[PDB]
Parts: structure tokens; sequence; C-alpha cells
RNA sequence: GAACUCGCUGUGAAGAUGCAGUGUACCCGCGGCAAGACGGAA
RNA sequence: GGUUCUCCCCGAAAGCUAUUUAGGUAGCGCCUCGUGAAUUCAUCUCCGGGGGUAGAUGCGAAUACCGGAGAAUGUUAUCACGGGAGACACACGGCGGGUGCUAACGUCCGUCGUGAAGAGGGAAACAACCCAGACCGCCAGCUAAGGUCCCAAAGUCAUGGUUAAGUGGGAAACGCGGAAGACGGGGCUAAACCAUGCACCGAAGCUGCGGCAGCGACGCUUAUGCGUUGUUGGGUAGGGGAGCGUUCUGUAAGCCUG
RNA sequence: UUUUGUAUAAUGGGUCAGCGACUUAUAUUCUGUAGCAAGGUUAACCGAAUAGGGGAGCCGAAGGGAAACCGAGUCUUAACU
């Protein structure tokens, strides 16, 4: 399902990603090996996480001429991660079950460099600045997107178009010194109570210090000078 | 020989059926039972069985 | 033989919305909360039968301390000077004598001290 | 045979000066909280207060240990809304004897009882009382 | 179903009028508003 | 989905092995009533051992078993047959063996405790956390877990130290050095922590007094009833026993009743 | 009420009075009780009809080997301890 060879609606995925041949890949969902037969060659050690056990006889019998890597029969969800070394994330995923990963891999999860594909509004409702999860989201990981996939090269037919997202580390200095301020300051933020938080003088002072003009289009350091702010005033 | 006397000083709820045989054995039944022994091995064997549960006096 | 339940049932209900006079509103007219109303009372009656013994000796024993505390003794002290004279008066009596007299009282605290002592 | 209760319409309660210069608040405020409620006496009874009224002045003179006099802060809310907030210093220049009654509402029950037994409690922030009238006795604490 | 039918903090068969803590609130009406809730699926 | 009066005793299970077996069927294991029987069975000690768990894995302990002998205790708690059922998706945690990277407050087999069928006390609230099994009544006393400054019953108790941070008032790697949302409030420089000793508060636990009910052993006796005497009595599905009330019929051309 | 388990985020009841749910017939097995006892007992029917007659039948006192046949024993067992 979703799954495909198509070999050159491929090789045109597999150049943005940029891989050396030192990198740790840990790989969400295989298919049946249209992907991890590049990603064995391509870097160096690769720990395939599938829980479909035909699909992972189907991956072995596609990879019989590979020793560099392992498949764990494991659940997503259930899996912990390893906590030590470095690696990265490379992730085709389905969409009945998107949001039990992100969070998976970024609240329990030490990664830096993860690629993902999802679909267009997944891909357009991440990065708005209204939802709460959003603002969870980029808390400690900076968000991109790359280039559009559409639905023609998924055999089972799609009905709507496909995105990569390429996400970052940038080291947050949002932590346990830091937290349980912000949880606050978004779950009070996204449903309107500003006397909860702030006075009158207050708020619009951090308004004009920001140089916020409109309410409904706020970017994120936006968002972290108004919770500086807020921890000026807060002590 | 010598008797002695034994005393309950704690219930027997969440313990094993062996405390329990234990207890039916000896012949106690609540706390602050009081009861009289003669002076055997096999009845010392009984005392070490449960230590922590009844108390002895020579 | 077709037997006919008019009294029968009459009767029962007149004897269970009998035990619930002096309730608030439907509580005290209808039968389908009478009933319900009846049972809790009766559970709060027998629990509170078990409360009652708590709630007295809590209180002989706030007022068996504030009379005691008068004539420069701690409570405990007092109580462990009396257990040391070898005297058997209960909790109630003698928060009774403590309320209702001073001179025996006073007699009391002073064999207590000079025992403990 | 019952045991004796208090009737309050035969009661008997005093009335006291406290003197509050250099004391601490809250050693000073248990003591208070304590001979309110009618502890202290042998015909004492839950449910019908017996306690005595107690007069409190020198009231802005209350020190307390530590450094608490630059961190201590008093939140209240309108019941709305913003809050206010201020610290120890503010609040005994502003108005001192607040400080006092607020450590009293902390300790005392509640219910209709608490406020009853609270009345009975006057504190001013000066050393002159117009209640020389009532003949107070001073008592040592 | 019976009601003498308040706001926050936490625990929750997981968004509490009834649970633990704390605060406010004299009794009863009259013309509105949408927020709770019933229609709604975030 | 529903099934209507009351009381007294005993009181479980959501497991195992086989099958034209896939919502199935047949036995076994768990419960109750009646009959009989062997010092029947259980706990502990000792004795030389069937295997190979100390000392010294090459011989082999406690603990997972089996055999014999022996004192004490236990309302036969043991087995066989007949009558009658209930259950046949259990949940959480512990011990001995596996899996998963001794990865991860990760996942399978024999065994146990708590709920299901258990009330009360403590941790603020809270089904598995700690103590402890509710016959009834008493304005009597002693204790376990937990506490003794006020809310709120009881030490502003005693001795020797530690902290100056409101750390205490939450924990993961070791940075006074990352430790920071969870003291209940008031508020505390001891009313925080460590060690010692003496008292007290603290339950439906134990004791003191009175009453009812069942099963045993004793003397008179006997429609088997008294008087000592130990002992027991929370309970869903289920088994056993003893009773209240309504209509009609015989006793009844009797009895009460303007 | 359904679930291991509920105030939870699964369902039902506006209130009162009357009505409403383990019955009947036939076989089969067991238990308590009454008469008779190596015997017990009648059906249809006759009958001044709950009386009396009617022994036509039904169950048991002797078993097992399929069987002929053998017997307080037999049968099977080469045959038994
Ligand atoms: C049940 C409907 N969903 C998605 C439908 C879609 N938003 C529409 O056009 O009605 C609503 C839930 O999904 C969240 N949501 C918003 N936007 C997206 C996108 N792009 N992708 C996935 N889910 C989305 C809504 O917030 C709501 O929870």
């Amino acid at each position: 399902q979703n799954f495909i060879t198509s070999k050159h609606n491929i090789d045109k995925i597999m150049t943005n990603i940029r891989l050396n041949e030192h990198d740790n890949i840990f790989e969400i969902g295989s298919g049946k090996g249209h992907f991890t037969l590049e990603l064995v060659q391509r870097c160096n050690f690769v720990t395939a996480i599938e829980i479909d056990h035909k699909l992972c006889k189907t991956t072995e019998n596609k990879l019989v001429d590979h020793d560099n890597f392992q498949v764990l029969n494991k659940d997503i969800l259930q899996f912990k991660f390893p906590k030590n070394q470095s690696y990265k994330i490379f992730g085709n995923i389905p969409y009945n079950i998107s949001t039990d990963i992100i969070r998976k891999i970024v609240f329990d999860s030490i990664a830096d460099e993860i690629y993902l594909i999802v679909e267009y509004g997944f891909a357009k409702r991440l990065l708005n600045t209204k939802r709460s999860l959003a603002l969870f989201l980029m808390a400690e990981v900076d968000i991109s997107i790359l280039s559009m996939v559409p639905r023609e090269y998924f055999h089972p037919k799609p009905k709507v178009n496909s995105s990569l997202i390429r996400l970052n580390r940038k080291k947050s200095r949002i932590s346990h010194k830091d937290k349980q301020k912000y949880n606050y300051f978004v779950m009070k933020w996204v449903n309107k109570e500003y006397k909860k938080i702030f006075t009158k003088n207050q708020f619009n002072n951090s308004l004009k210090h920001a140089g916020i003009d409109d309410l409904n289009n706020i970017s994120f350091e936006q968002f972290l000078s108004l919770f500086n702010s807020y921890k000026l005033f807060n002590k | 020989a010598k008797t002695i006397k034994i005393t309950q000083t704690r219930s027997a709820i969440g313990r094993l059926p062996k405390h329990k045989a234990t207890l039916l054995g000896l012949g106690l039944r609540r706390i602050g039972h009081t009861v009289e022994r003669e002076d055997t091995p096999a009845i010392r064997g009984m005392i070490n069985a449960v230590s922590f549960m009844v108390k002895v006096e020579e | 033989a077709r037997v006919k339940r008019g009294v029968i049932a009459r009767a029962r209900h007149k004897k269970i919305l009998k035990q619930a006079k002096g309730y608030y509103g439907a509580r005290s007219r209808v039968y389908r909360v009478a009933f319900q109303a009846v049972i809790k009372a009766g559970q709060y009656a027998y629990r509170d039968r078990r409360q009652r013994k708590r709630q007295f000796r809590q209180l002989w024993i706030a007022r068996i301390n504030a009379a005691a505390r008068q004539n420069g003794i701690s409570y405990s002290k007092f109580i462990n000077g009396l257990k040391k004279a070898s005297v058997e008066i209960d909790r109630k009596i003698l928060a009774d004598i403590a309320v209702f007299d001073k001179v025996a009282f006073t007699a009391l605290v002073e064999k207590a001290k000079a025992a403990l002592a | 045979m019952k045991t004796f209760t208090a009737k309050p319409e035969t009661v008997k309660r005093d009335w006291y000066v406290v003197d509050a210069t250099g004391k601490t608040l809250g050693r000073l405020a248990t003591e208070l909280a304590r001979r309110l409620r009618g502890k202290h006496k042998a015909e004492y009874t839950p449910h019908v207060d017996t306690g005595d009224y107690i007069i409190v002045l020198n009231a802005d003179k209350v020190a307390v240990t530590g450094n608490k006099r630059t961190d201590k802060v008093y939140y209240h809310h309108t019941g709305h809304g913003g809050i206010k907030q201020a610290t120890f210093e503010e609040m005994i220049a502003r108005r001192p004897e607040r400080v006092i009654e607020i450590a009293v509402k902390g300790m005392l029950p509640k219910g209709p009882l608490g406020r009853a037994m609270f009345r009975k409690l006057k504190v001013y922030a000066g050393n002159e009382h117009n209640h020389a009238a009532q003949q107070p006795q001073v008592l040592d604490i």
C-alpha cells in the first residue's frame, strides 16, 4: 500500500536526502523495500523497525545481498529508541496513526535530523502558529519544507498530494530550568485569556516592544520574544 | 521440662499457606492469644519457622 | 381462587411511608425515593452509632487537657503520673469532676505531681 | 446521665490586652487563635464559642524571623480578572493590622462560627485604644 | 430520578455544581448576549 | 430485558486433558447435602537415602519433590459412592524459569496475595499502597500502620550534631557544583534532617458487662430438656433448614356482631 | 443493568392506583412417609355407585456365559491366587 517501486519515481526523491557513508539510519515503515535497498548502500548501518512480518520476509527477499542492517519486529509506538550515540530518522508512514509517531520522535526521542513524507494538509497545518500542538512542535526543532510528491506514484491511489519535511535540532535552550511556564503560556495563549497571564499595561507594552501589529498572524521568534517579556515581568 | 509461653502479636493477612498451617499446628487463633507449650526441638522448629509473627517467653 | 391484593400493598406502602416523616419535599410524599431515603438513613445511623464513641472520647480528652493545663502540668504527664500512682479513674467522670469541682481536681493534680516526682 | 454543655446565654467572657512589640508573627497568632476558640477553659464545647475578647495594640512592630521581609508575598483576587500582588513591606506601610488579621483568618475554623469567633478580636495599629470603659486586663504572652 | 444547581488548584472509567484545599457571595425578580449545554462531529 | 415475603448454616470459578474440532462435545479440577472407613490428612523434628543446589562443580545443604519413625496441635481438616447445581473472555502485583540489546517504570510458562464475593483506620482527594477480617448493644480500658504548633485528639518534651538555602516544600544521569512541576492551608530558623530514650493520641484489632444463634465433649435423662464447659458466626452465583401473611373448602344450624 | 471493576465519558425510570411472569398432561430416576409382605395390586365393566364383585394383566423372589445348555453359585478364563 502506497509502497511501490516505479524505480525512477524514486531516485528523483533519492537526491535531496544528502546522506553520507557514515550515518546511522532508522527508517519508519519499509513497505516492500523500495527505499531500504539503497538505504543500506548509501549509509553505514541500518536498524529498520517493521511490524508486518510478511512484509519483513518480502524485505529479506529483496535484500538477500546485504549484511549491514537488522530488522526489529516491534510496535512503533511501544519501541524505545536508543539514548546514546547519534542517528538520523527517515520516514514513509501511514496517515491514520501520524500524530502517534510525531510526538514519539520529538518528545521521547533525541534525534536531531528528521526526514519525513506527509500529506499536503499536514505539512500546511504543522507550520500554523495557531494550534497548540504546533506550538509544542517548534519548541525544540525547526521545521522546513523541501518538495512535493503528487498522488499518481502510490499504487493504491490516494486522494491528495504529499510533501517532504526536513526537521533540525536547534539546541532549543528550553529545558528544565526554562520549562513548566512554556506549556502554561501556549495553553493560555491559544484559547485567549490574556488577563491570567498579563494585565493591560504589560500586554500592550509587550506588543509594542515585540512589534506585533496583527494578533492573528504571529511568528515564532515573536512568540519567544513574548515569552522572554513574560519571564522578565514574572521574575 | 520448662514451660514456654507463646503469644501472637500480629495477624496472618496476606501470608503464605505454610505460615497458616504452622499457626494451625501451634494452636494460635488471634492477636493476644497466649498458649502453653512444653520444650521440644520440634516446637523450637515451629518457633524458628515464624519468628517475626509470634513472641516467645521462657 | 383469584385473590385481590389491594389491602396488603397499601399496608406495606403505609408502613414505609410512616418512617419518612420530616423529609424535604418529594422524599416525604412518594414511595420510590422514600425507600432509598429510609435505607440511607438506616445506614447513616448504623455508622454514627460507632462514631459517637469516638466523638465523646475526643471531647473528654480536650476537656481534661484544658482543665489540667491551668495547674501547670500537661495532659500526658498527668495521665502518666496517674497511671504510676495506680488510679483506675476513667476519662468521663474525671472530666466531670474537672468541670463540676475545683478543689478535688487540684488535690488529684497534686497527688499525680507528687507521684511522678 | 449526660455530660455538661455550655449554654450560650450564661457563659462569661473577659477582656485582655496583648502587646505585639518584637513578637514573632506565627507564635503570637497561634496563641491568639487558641485563646479565641475557648480551648483554655474547662467548659469548652465545640459547637458554641466560649472565647474572650482580645485587643491587640502596636501591631506595626511585629517582627518576622529570616529574610521574609522582602519575599513574603500576598495575593488577592477580585472575584472576576487581574490579581493584586503585594509583599510584606508595602503592606505593613499601607495597612498594618490586616496582616495580623490574615494570620488569625488562617487559623480559625471555617463557617458562620469561624467568623463569629473572628469578630471578637480587635486589632489597633497604634498605642491608644478607646475601650478603657470595659476595664481590660493585661495578659503576658 | 431526587436538588438548599458558584469560581480556581489537584486527583480522576482522563475537560467536576456535588471529591480534598482555598476564595467570593444579603432574599426575590425584569429586558438582553452568546460562552456552558441540547441541535453541533475541532 | 424482566421475574414480587422474612430469617438461620456451608459457600466457589473464569483452570487442565482429549476431538469431521472453530460460538461446539466428553472426562478431570473448584462447591453443597446424606452414608462408611482406616491413629485417614496437614505443620514441625530426627533418621540412612532416590537426584546433585554448602563445604571442599569433579562428591553434594536450605530451598521445587519423594521414604520411614516420633512429640504436640487441628469441631475428620482424608478417601469412595449417590442426589443437586454454579462457572467455562478475569484484573493488578510478587517468586522460580524465558524473550527483548539485563535496551526500554518492555513481552511468555509453574506458583502466591489482594479485589471479583471485605466493611474499618492511615498516605488531602484516590480498585490493587501500609495495618487490620464487621453477631448485637455500652457516654468503659489497652494497642498496630500513622502522628503530638493552630485548622484537628495528643511533647512549642529531653540529649548531641547538620543546614542559612525558605533547600526543606518531588524524583532520572553525579552538574557549595545539572535538581527544576509534589507541605493541604495558616506559617514556621526549628514547627526541617540525622541518632538515642521516656510518655501520649490513634480502628468495627484485643479486653470488661449484658443478650441471642449453630456445631462438639460431659450428668440427669428420655415426646430428647435442662446445668457446667470449650468453640464459631462478613459474604455474590449455588446447596440445605425453619417460618409470616391473602382467597376458598370441612370442622360450622358452632362463635362474635345495631 | 452490561462489564474484573463505575458519579465518571454505556443504557432505563415524570408521579400515583389497578393488572403482569416456574403452570398443565404423559413417561423416566431419586428422596420422605403409610398399609401388606415372599408377596403386592387392579383396569374396562357390573353395581340400591366414594361400599362390594371382577386375578384379564403388571413388578419381584437366581445368576452369568450371544447361544444350546450349566446353577447358589455360575460364567469366562488353557486354567487360576
Ligand atoms: C474529522 C475532520 N478532520 C479533518 C478534516 C478536515 N480538517 C476538513 O477539511 O474538514 C478534522 C480534524 O483534523 C484536524 N485538521 C485540521 N487540518 C488538518 C489537516 N490538514 N490534516 C489533518 N487533520 C487536520 C482538525 O483540527 C480536527 O481535529
